[PDB]
């Protein structure tokens, strides 16, 4: 985790060793599931590329630009998440439900 | 079902009921014809039906409030879903089952 500041025109970057990040996996499927729309931001094809993580957003019922009464608003901080500092790591496992072989 | 409902292959078995016919006095001399004169008769009673239901509890992280079914807060000549002056029960409006939300 790195802090970056601006003094006039110069830039400088430095470790912040106490800083954290927050990671949860939505395993109850309680959020708008936005994967599968073929958006950019996947891991690069080539293992030597460094990639920028895409921003999360979601769409809800509308009428015009206005919102209707069924429109949901989700606050992602309202889930349990795991806070990781520079020494910490994260893991989870997942098991696919039975699916027909892709017929190639 | 296209009207809405639970399509069943073996639905609840239909229950049939009848007043057993009681003949009026037959003639004193035998006759082949069936007995065409009966006692005017009817029956009454009490019936009970008890259905156990299985519920799927709503589990959702939506932040903002849902839409609920609420009775009219404002005054009225008489309560809705209750008898009027003459004892006539009435149901003022059809009530559907979908007020909760999920993510599509």
């Amino acid at each position: 985790v790195k802090e970056v500041t601006q003094n006039e025109g110069t830039k400088t970057i430095a470790n912040n060793l106490t800083s954290t990040i927050q990671v949860f996996t939505d395993s109850e499927y309680q959020l708008p599931y936005v994967l599968g729309s073929a958006h950019q931001g996947c891991l690069p094809p080539f293992p030597a590329d460094v990639f920028m993580i895409p921003q999360y957003g979601y769409l809800t019922l509308n009428n015009g630009s206005q919102a209707v009464g069924r429109s949901s608003f989700y606050c992602l901080e309202y889930f349990p998440s795991q806070m990781l500092r520079t020494g910490n790591n994260f893991e989870f496992s997942y098991q696919f439900e039975d699916v027909p072989f892709h017929s190639s | 079902p296209l009207m809405g409902g639970f399509g069943l292959k073996h639905p609840p078995p239909q229950i049939l009921i009848k007043n057993t016919p009681v003949p009026a006095d037959p003639p004193t001399t035998f006759s082949q014809a069936k007995l065409a004169s009966f006692i005017t008769q009817y029956s009454t009673g009490q019936v009970s039906v008890e259905i156990e239901w299985e519920l799927q509890k709503e589990n959702s992280k939506r932040w903002n409030p849902e839409i609920q079914y609420t009775s009219n807060y404002y005054k009225s000549t008489n309560v809705d879903f209750a008898v009027n002056t003459d004892g006539t029960y009435s149901e003022p409006r059809p009530i559907g089952t979908r007020y909760l939300t999920r993510n599509l």
